[PDB]
């Protein structure tokens, strides 16, 4: 497979059903034994498409009461590098919930980067 | 009849989210099951449980409570008993 049939297909892919997005990183720094944390956001397009039939958890306690599924997947270009760990968080403010991204996969041909198939978590 | 005395709340102030719903558990008891007679065989509890009621005009259930006591009264009970023949004659 040639580097630019998956550019192709990608931006097709996400050009058939785009989304603007405005992903917002809040990375962990340590300092001292703790976390300073710096906010940045970032902009991308960006098609989301269900991928797993999963069930809708809850998780009320003293704390609070969240309700999150995993169910959306995403689709991006390679306009951004991205990256998500313990101490990397992102997340965007999709209309129905914001979602948060749980998990990143690069899609690399060659040891080049074309696109990040990934993962999402509909926070309500 | 019964008399229920509150005793104190359950552990926490619990939260159920299944059911949408808050709860909180008051915690009662109830006193002497068993007992149904108010009555001794103890003559001196009978007198003073006597004197009791007629000097204080409330309730006196003598040896032990019963489970529908009738909030203010009183209790006459006897602990400990100590005989002794002081004399040929005299005990």
């Amino acid at each position: 497979i040639n580097i630019d049939r998956r550019r192709k297909d990608i931006i097709r892919t996400i050009n058939i059903n785009p989304t603007n997005i405005t992903i917002t990183s809040i990375k962990k720094t340590e300092i001292d034994g703790a976390f300073e944390e710096t906010e940045t956001e970032i902009k991308c397009v960006v098609r989301i498409f269900n991928e797993k039939t999963a069930e809708k958890q809850i998780s009320s306690e003293k704390q609070g009461t969240f309700s999150s599924i995993r169910t959306y997947g995403m689709l991006v270009s390679n306009d951004v590098i991205l990256e998500v760990n313990s101490r990397d968080s992102l997340e965007f403010e999709c209309i129905y919930g914001r979602m948060k991204i749980v998990n990143i996969y690069p899609q690399i041909v060659k040891g080049e980067l074309c696109g990040y198939q990934c993962s999402l978590e509909r926070i309500d | 009849a019964f008399t229920c005395i509150y005793k104190g709340t359950s552990e926490n102030d619990i939260v159920v989210e299944e059911w949408d719903a808050i709860a909180r558990g008051i915690r009662f008891s109830v006193i002497a099951l068993e007992d149904k007679e108010d009555t001794t065989n103890d003559r001196w509890v009978e007198a003073l449980s006597r004197h009791t009621k007629d000097l204080l005009e409330i309730e006196s259930y003598k040896d032990n409570w019963k489970k529908n006591f009738i909030a203010p009264c009183a209790l006459w009970r006897t602990t400990h008993i100590e005989n002794k023949r002081i004399n040929y004659h005299l005990i």
